[PDB]
């Protein structure tokens, strides 16, 4: 899990930046081949142990996961700052991709969202909750290969519980959260199915932001009235029906990822045949 | 706009 700073070559070009610090492209020397990587680098502006613990917890989740539809961690490095080294997904975030490639076919979008459902079926089987499942957190290897990333808010579920109960509300992606998350601070794999519904909406809307113009509180009020976002232009009815089913208010009656992946799998094969 | 504090 511990990498050698000597074997890592970082580019001066920064891929992105957040409050945690920066993300840079690089290459890591393996036993023989060189591997292209994406490196999350902590900001060493002010000494903060909270960011360090968050990065180490994220590394601990990623280490436990092994699936073709989840970003693989190479390891961690302690040098100029704390670094999390990941296998590079060259084409980047799904929302930004679709915003820049507006002629991507509905068949290709179905293919990518089904790949995300296969990854989520595996996380559910593994008893991990993602807690930040959104189009911005789906990364593209190619135009036909999506992976789930950003395990920053993820939790390994306790052996005696089907959900994680958050102690205090923090800076949350509220527009992607289910009513039991907002009302009871409870996060399950079914809560992640709700987020997946929002992710599907974003993908069929070519990366448009969900609940445009609205505040978090207005969304909660809208959902409580039984209202849901409309069908995006050109989105197949079967895909909009699936979004609405992910948006089941009551967590007990909402489907799990096994049911959602199967529904997406059969629709995809039907589209392939046409 | 994406992450809201309580
Ligand atoms: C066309 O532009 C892109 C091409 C490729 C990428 N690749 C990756 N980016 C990030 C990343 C980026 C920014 C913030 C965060 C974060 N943790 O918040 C993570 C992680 N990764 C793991 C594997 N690959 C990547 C990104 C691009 O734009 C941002």
């Amino acid at each position: 899990v511990y990498l050698d700073r000597k074997l890592l070559t970082l580019e001066d070009k920064e891929l992105g930046s957040g409050n945690f610090g920066t993300v840079k492209k690089g290459y890591y020397q393996m036993k023989k081949v060189v591997k292209t990587v994406a490196v999350k680098i902590l900001k060493n502006e002010a000494n903060d142990p909270a960011l360090k613990d968050e990065l180490l917890a994220e590394a601990n989740v990623m280490q436990q996961l092994d699936n073709p539809y989840i970003v693989r961690m190479i390891g961690i490095c302690e040098a100029e700052s704390w670094m999390l080294v990941m296998e590079m997904a060259e084409l980047g975030p799904l929302n930004k991709y679709l915003q820049q490639n507006r002629h991507v076919k509905d068949k290709n979008i179905i293919e990518l969202v089904h790949q995300v459902s296969m990854g989520m079926k595996y996380l559910e089987e593994s008893n991990f909750v993602h807690r930040d499942l959104a189009a911005r957190n789906v990364l593209l290897v190619t135009q036909h290969y999506a992976k789930i990333s950003d395990f920053g808010l993820s939790k390994a579920l306790r052996a005696d519980e089907n959900y994680y109960k958050a102690q205090t509300h923090g800076k949350w992606p509220v527009k992607w959260y289910a009513p039991e998350c907002i009302n009871y601070y409870k996060f399950s794999s079914k809560s992640d199915v709700w987020s997946f519904g929002v992710l599907m909406w974003e993908a069929f809307s070519y990366g448009q932001k969900p609940y445009r113009g609205m505040k978090g509180s207005e969304v909660t009020a809208m959902l409580e009235k039984g209202e849901r976002m409309g069908c995006p232009a050109g989105c197949p009815r079967e895909m909009y029906d699936l979004m609405n089913l992910c948006w089941t208010y009551d967590v007990e009656n909402r489907p799990g990822f096994a049911a959602v992946e199967l529904r997406l799998r059969n629709y995809y094969y039907d589209v392939v045949n046409h | 706009e994406v992450y809201e504090s309580p």
